[PDB]
Formats: structure tokens, C-alpha cells, sequence
DNA sequence: ATCGAGAATCCCGGTGCCGAGGCCGCTCAATTGGTCGTAGACAGCTCTAGCACCGCTTAAACGCACGTACGCGCTGTCCCCCGCGTTTTAACCGCCAAGGGGATTACTCCCTAGTCTCCAGGCACGTGTCAGATATATACATCCGAT
DNA sequence: ATCGGATGTATATATCTGACACGTGCCTGGAGACTAGGGAGTAATCCCCTTGGCGGTTAAAACGCGGGGGACAGCGCGTACGTGCGTTTAAGCGGTGCTAGAGCTGTCTACGACCAATTGAGCGGCCTCGGCACCGGGATTCTCGAT
């Protein structure tokens, strides 16, 4: 008798999940030639240390989470529980991020 | 050989689940369709300020290494501090 | 040879000894100790700069860091600091 | 000489190094002269300021039991006081994560 | 006799004039006053320049003004043309002010 | 004498002038208990930068506050000001 | 000997006051020669710009004398003074007339 | 006994004014908004030449430390044209 | 309305292993002890600029009516995104190779603090206009009914 | 959907008046010509730590497929606040007085750099085992589909 819980409980047990845990999300080697790729415009031929990479990855990581915790914030202060992109277009024009 | 090494989404990366596991980090419960590009070019924007900034740090002492003291001093400087490396 | 770095870890875990005695902590905690220390240091060592630089002196005394203290702590977190600076400072006059 | 080699943290009655912080006083130019007892006084701050952190950070290690403070616990343990959020507020600290906050719409609508 | 004008007609010519000029808008002496009653609880028996009290009606109305912006932008994106409190409570929390 | 019935110095912000610092921020319309919260933020921010200019000026001994001491105590809490000195 | 002259800077914005004022303000324990000619050459380019920007839209108020209102619209219309200059009030300045597009009354 | 004074940037402020447009002057508030900036810009890139030189174990603020911090403050165009016409007053001092 | 699969989550138990903690040499930065010009507490004046006070006009603030439009709750209707099996597929991991570039130590040397005097650049200080606010009278631009 | 009061707003013209651009004087900080120790460019090397490749597995990503609930447009109904007019009313003004304290300048003095010998103290190398993972098994709890 196949029946999923619903929409919500794999998303609520999972933000139990994901805000409970520690670790680093995004996958090592596709961010790393990301960085490298980005960094090609400025200067040509680089070399990073490994764990400048992981400091990337940890500032980029909490710039995102934090966009996403205020963001969350403006679409439930449109009475909806949906993230929608003129949102995140309200928190980096609120922040000040909107240049 | 490669096997497959085709990286494609030339800067996708962040996979669509990756933006979504962020995402439910910072307790998020249900994420639009156009969310993931827009995800990708504002990671995009605040990485090119990082290492535009922290590229001018290796430039300045005439070394071809960017070091993890770079990046940390140039996301102080972005007023983002970061501990954990130096 | 290799060259010699300096740290505060062993008085970071010093202070451990004295809060909880009989409890570890793990490496990259210690780091993360050893850069809020700096963080803290340049803050308040900045303020003490150009607090000291307003005033036309050339001379940081104990007096501008009490004030600097009183800019950067908030609050309940400045009383007790100022106490425990005010009870270093004479605690060290009085030999 | 000798005259009682004697250092100073004991002299004040503390546990941190007055002369290396006297001496990253006076060698990052704040001011020209640097006074008598200054690095004693900012060394008591910044050992009252560690006391505090450790000792949150050890309440909250055992009230996730540990017997080790990890990085995850001075993230939760700074971020639950007030004050010492508001002096670390523009500050991340890696393998932290974010302490649990849910938004009252989230939570489920059952009876 | 009506002559009156629509409820808004007196608010976006306002918004003209008053985007368009440029002066001082609290009263001097009420601000003057409420400078000193806020201040005497942190010390008592105070003197103040008059320009220093002209200096903190600029950041009064700098940070009040800026923060009508936000709180603007925050009631707009509710399809709200009317700002209500817990819109300003949402750009200061935005912000980072609590 | 003249009437000099004023009491409750914060109440002094009159509720025209929050209308009027609304409409050059470009708020067409006000809700009923704006004017309150209005009132009570006006208040923290003036209580925090004039607890910060007593700190820099009984830090020169002085009894009476300058206008430089509060463009600095304007500066430092990354709020700036020019047009009266430094 | 000294069979010399006065004339030495000839050039623009005074290297010598700089010069005191990076000497002593402690930044670093010695500063170079070259460096405040350096720093006053950029100061005179940014200083240049923001009064042209205040010149032709001072014009554009018909006036010839700027006031701060030419300095405030002055530095917000173009993106990268602003983006410098974001987080500074200046006082007497007031608003570029931004109007929210729902707030524009339509109709037919 | 007279008194004391205080220096600016009036005059040289209004040097760079009468280079621009010449005919067309300039009001006091509006100069010393411009003083302060100019102190303020000072003080953003000296700071920044202190917290550099502060990395690489040195002493001495040069001109180069200069150009790295304005490459790291201006934002792109006028970092170009202000970085340029630094090269232009280094080489045009010492060439004489 | 209230009760069972059952699946995710929490509670002990051996294992291992390795990173946390500790111990032994050991360079060097703290330390101690004198000097010394000097920055700065300290006294006293001064005068000036902040505070106090009183009367008059009045712009502005206050307060009553009123109406409509803005907020907001219900209703339906669609679809986009959540959830879960199935494939694949490229990330992760171990190890092996090569050298380019960071860190080190030394070498040499130009260069920027430091001194003393010399003078005009800017800066305090009268000064008198031409730019702008302020009426002041005057013809457009758009609002708002009423048709 | 047009037309007209009307009405707030843009357009010359004087007019006082005063804020700014400017001329006089001065004095001190810019500068100019030396010296000197040291910070730093510059060479060369050590090696290590970044890059690169290659094979083996596979957790994760991609993708197809339900399906339902969440966004959103309509819509009716209340209320609250914008608009405008009579009342007040204290803010601005504008002068008048008084002296507290910013600021100046001088007095005298306790205190931080300069060296310079002395040493243990924190730091790196190098062990060593116990706490966290970590399977591995097992009872609890909560959810979701039933009554």
C-alpha cells in the first residue's frame, strides 16, 4: 500500500535535518573548478591552496543560507510559504545588496 | 580518459538539490521553478566580488598562489568575517 | 630552519582549565578561539586609535580602553569587563 | 641582575601574556608612545570576554552531551546570548551551521 | 463647493514637494528638548552645541527616511499600498536591528 | 505666565512630522499605531548614538558635547555624516 | 652654495600637507617618496568628477553656485560614486525624486 | 593674543572647480561637505594601505600599496582612470 | 470523531583509531634595571558661547466630520513543484609523478627617516558686491467634476 | 468619453542684502640640501605542496511520473485614515543677561623608549591512548492512513 507521508513532512524533517547537521553541502570538485573558473577573468593561470577553497566554499555557503533566512522571512510577509525570485530580488534591494 | 567529465553546467554546479539542501539549512519548505538560475548568478556576483578582491591580495606580494589568509582578509575587508582560518 | 608562530591557544585552554576543569575541546575550536582574539584585539585596538587620536594625545593609557571597552561592549558585557579591568589594574599597582 | 626574575601575569593575577600583547600594542602603530598598564587592562577584558564564550560553550557541552567543544558549540553558544551576538553579529564562524530557528507558519496547522 | 481632491491627489503632489525640498522638518525647540531628556539618563547636567542637535536631526531623519524606504518596498511587496507596523518591523529585523 | 504646557518631550515628535518625514520618503499612506513604533525607534536610535557621544565626550572631561563628537559617534556606527567637520 | 630656487611640487593638491598627514597619523613606521603624489593625484581625479557631475547638474538648476543639493544628486545618479559613497548621509542633501511605479495614479 | 586656525581643502577644492567649469562657483556648506569627504576618502585609503602593509611583514606605505588599494576601494571605471593618472603623477614627477 | 503498519529516530555495546592531550629540548622574546626628553596632568585666566528669560505673531499643531477605498477573508481553479522509484554518472578516494612556486637565508645597496634653516602659501581677517530669496504680478498644465 | 472652474504651478521683474569671492598681512610648515642605518629588492636554493593522471566504487544527481495544495484573481464588506475647515497654541523670533566652561598658554613633573645583559617559557618534534564515530542491534515515537 505505496502512501507518502506528504508535502511537508519530508520538508519539515529535513529542515530538522539540514539546519541540525554541520557539514559543508555543495560538492568539492564542481565548486573548486568553479572558483578556478571565475578566477581565470582577473589573472590567467592561478593556484589555490586547498583550504582557501574550503573558505570560499564557508563564506559562500552562509551568504546563501543567511539570503535565504531573510528571504523566507519577505515571502512569509506576503502571507505565502513559497520562496519566489522577486523576493530575493526584495532582500538583496532591503539588505542593500542591490547595487 | 575522463569518463564523462563533460562538467556541463559550465557553472551549474550547484546542482539543484545543492541550492535545495542550502536552502532547507536555512529553513526554507518549498522553493520555486526560476529560484536555481537566479541562485547561480547571485552566487556568481558575490563570488566575483570575493576573488576579484582576493586576487588583488596574491597580485600584491608577486605570488601565483592564492592562500586561504587571502581570502579571509578580503572577506574581512567586505565586512563578512570568516574565523576558522586565520 | 622552520620558522617559530606564535598562538594563544595554551591560555585559551588555561582559561578552559579554570571555567569546566575535566572537559576537552576539539583543534579547529582552538582556531576559532585564536581568531576571535585577534578579531577583538584589532577592534578595540583600533578604537583605542583613533579614540586616542581625537583628543590630540599620542599616548594609550589604561583610561582609553576603558572608554573603548565602554564603546564595543554591550552593555551588562562592559560593566564587568570595566570591573575586572579596574580590579587588574590595581590588583598589579599594589605590589 | 636576578632581583627576583619575576614575569608578570603574576603580578597582575591573571593567566594571559601582558608582554605579547604590550608588544602587539606597541608594534602596530597606534601610537606613538603606549602606556604603563594598558596591555593589563585589555588583558583583563579579553580574558573575562574568553571566560564568558568557554563558559557558555561548556554549559551547552554538556547540554548536548560531549565532553569536548566543538566549533558547532560555540556557534549555539554564541548565538543564544544576547550581547555576545550582538558583538559577533557581522561575524561567521566555519562548521558552525545555524541554530534552529522555524517560522510559526511552518509548523504544521493539526489539532 | 466639493472641490476636494481624491485621497491621494494631496499625498503624491506631497510626495513631490516633499521629496523636492531639502530642509529641516522636525521642530527645533521639541527636538532640541527630547536631545536633553534622552540624554540625562546616561549622565546629568549637560551642555550641547546648538550644531551638534542640528547633527543628530540628520541622522533622526536619515535613518527615519531610509527606513520608510525599506518599510515601502517591504508593504509593496504585499500588493499593499499602505505601510502597517509589521512592516517596519520587518525591514529592522532585515536590517539586523533587534 | 506663557503657557509652557509641555510635557512628555517624545510625544513632541508630532504626528505631521511623521507624516511629513513619510512623505519624502515616498509613503502614500499611514496606518493607525505608525506613529507609536515611530516614536519608540526614533528612541533606540537616539538613545544608542547619544549614549556613544557621552562616551566620547566624558572621555575628554568636558561638560559640554560638540558637534564633532557625534559625527564621530555617527561614524563609527556606520552611519556617516558630513557637513559639520571630520 | 645654495644657490636654489622655492619652486619644488608643480603639480596639484598639496603633496607636502599629505605628506604630514600620512607621516602622522601612524600607518605605517616610514612612508615612501612617490606615495603621496600617488594619493593626491587619485583625490584630485575623484574630487574632479564629483564637482563636473556637480557643474553640469548644478546647471541644470540654472544656478552657479553648488549647494549640497547639487552634491547629493550629484553623487546618486551615477552608480560608482554612489557605490563608493553608499553608507555616507550628507546632510541638507534629501532624495532623488524615486517614485514606487504603483504609486503613480492611472486611469483612462 | 589672536588665536588658533585649522587647514581644509577649500582652496584647492576650489582649484579643481575653477579647472572645470571656472565660471561657476561653489557654496560653503557644500565646500566643507567637501572636505570632509575628501578626509574621508583619505582616511578609507590610507587605512586600506595600513591594513595592507600589515600582511606582507612591511614597514614602508610606497606608491604601489597605494595603487593596490585603490584597485581594491573605486569600483572598476574610475579605479582605471584613477589608477591611470597615478601612473601619469608618479612618471610625471620623476621624469623631471 | 480515534486506533494500528511502519518507518524514522533514539538508546546501549564493542572497536578502532586517530586526533586531543601531554612531555622533552630549546631559541628569544619577555624581563629587569636603569636613563631622559617630553607629553601631559595641572593651575589659572578669558571671554565667548551656551543657557536662561520675557513678550509678540503666528505657522503649525490640534481636533471634528466624512466618505471611500484599502485591507482582508472567502472561493474557486489551475500547475508547478514535492515526492518517490530507476538509471547513470560523475564525484569521491588511493596512489602514483613532476615540478613550479612558496618559504628561507643570505647579499648588497639604495632610500627614506632625521636636522636645520629659509621663505612664501595658505590662512586669519576686513570688504562689498551679484545670486538668490522674496514678493508680485502673470499666463500655462493638469485635476476634477459634470456632461 | 470632452469642457470648464480652478488651481496649484511654471515664468519675467525688481529689490535688498548678505555670503562669497577677494585683497592685505603674516608665520610656520613645506621644502631643500645633506647623512645613515636598515628595509627591502634581488639571487639562488630547498623541498613541499599544488597540480595532474588513472583506475575502482558508488552516493548523488538526473529524470520520469503521480498528484495536491499553494498562488492568485475575484469579490464583498468593514473601518480608518486622508481632506478640509474652525480653534488653539506654543514654536519661532528677537532681544536681553549671566556666567560655566572651552580653549589658551604656561609650569613642572612623573614616565616611556634605548640599550643591554639574563633566562625560562611557549613552541615544535614526538609519542599515546580514550572519546567520538560507527556500525550493529533494538525499543520508542510519531505520522499517516484507516476507523
Amino acid at each position: 500500500k505505496p502512501h507518502r507521508y506528504r508535502p511537508g513532512t519530508v520538508a519539515l524533517r529535513e529542515i530538522r535535518r539540514y539546519q541540525k547537521s554541520t557539514e559543508l553541502l555543495i560538492r568539492k570538485l564542481p565548486f573548486q573548478r568553479l572558483v578556478r573558473e571565475i578566477a581565470q577573468d582577473f589573472k590567467t593561470d592561478l593556484r589555490f591552496q586547498s583550504s582557501a577553497v574550503m573558505a570560499l566554499q564557508e563564506a559562500s555557503e552562509a551568504y546563501l543560507v543567511a539570503l535565504f533566512e531573510d528571504t523566507n522571512l519577505c515571502a512569509i510577509h506576503a502571507k505565502r510559504v513559497t520562496i519566489m525570485p522577486k523576493d530575493i530580488q526584495l532582500a538583496r534591494r532591503i539588505r542593500g545588496e542591490r547595487a | 580518459k575522463r569518463h564523462r567529465k563533460v562538467l556541463r553546467d559550465n557553472i551549474q554546479g550547484i546542482t539543484k538539490p545543492a541550492i535545495r539542501r542550502l536552502a532547507r539549512r536555512g529553513g526554507v519548505k518549498r522553493i520555486s521553478g526560476l529560484i536555481y538560475e537566479e541562485t547561480r548568478g547571485v552566487l556568481k556576483v558575490f563570488l566575483e566580488n570575493v576573488i576579484r578582491d582576493a586576487v588583488t591580495y596574491t597580485e600584491h606580494a608577486k605570488r601565483k598562489t592564492v592562500t586561504a589568509m587571502d581570502v579571509v582578509y578580503a572577506l574581512k575587508r567586505q565586512g563578512r568575517t570568516l574565523y576558522g582560518f586565520g | 630552519r622552520k620558522t617559530r608562530k606564535e598562538s594563544y591557544a595554551i591560555y585559551v585552554y588555561k582559561v578552559l582549565k579554570q571555567v569546566h576543569p575535566d572537559t576537552g575541546i576539539s583543534s579547529k575550536a582552538m582556531s576559532i578561539m585564536n581568531s576571535f582574539v585577534n578579531d577583538v584585539f584589532e577592534r578595540i585596538a583600533g578604537e583605542a586609535s583613533r579614540l586616542a587620536h581625537y583628543n590630540k594625545r599620542s599616548t594609550i593609557t589604561s583610561r582609553e580602553i576603558q572608554t573603548a571597552v565602554r564603546l564595543l561592549l554591550p552593555g551588562e558585557l562592559a560593566k564587568h569587563a570595566v570591573s575586572e579591568g579596574t580590579k587588574a589594574v590595581t590588583k598589579y599597582t599594589s605590589a | 641582575t636576578r632581583a627576583k626574575a619575576k614575569t608578570r601575569s603574576s603580578r597582575a593575577g591573571l593567566q594571559f601574556p601582558v608582554g605579547r600583547v604590550h608588544r602587539l600594542l606597541r608594534k602596530g602603530n597606534y601610537a606613538e608612545r603606549v602606556g604603563a598598564g594598558a596591555p593589563v587592562y585589555l588583558a583583563a577584558v579579553l580574558e573575562y570576554l574568553t571566560a564568558e564564550i568557554l563558559e557558555l560553550a561548556g554549559n551547552a557541552a554538556r547540554d548536548n552531551k560531549k565532553t569536548r567543544i566543538i566549533p558547532r558549540h560555540l556557534q549555539l553558544a554564541v548565538r543564544n546570548d544576547e550581547e555576545l551576538n550582538k558583538l559577533l553579529g557581522r561575524v561567521t564562524i566555519a562548521q558552525g551551521g545555524v541554530l534552529p530557528n522555524i517560522q510559526s507558519v511552518l509548523l504544521p496547522k493539526k489539532t
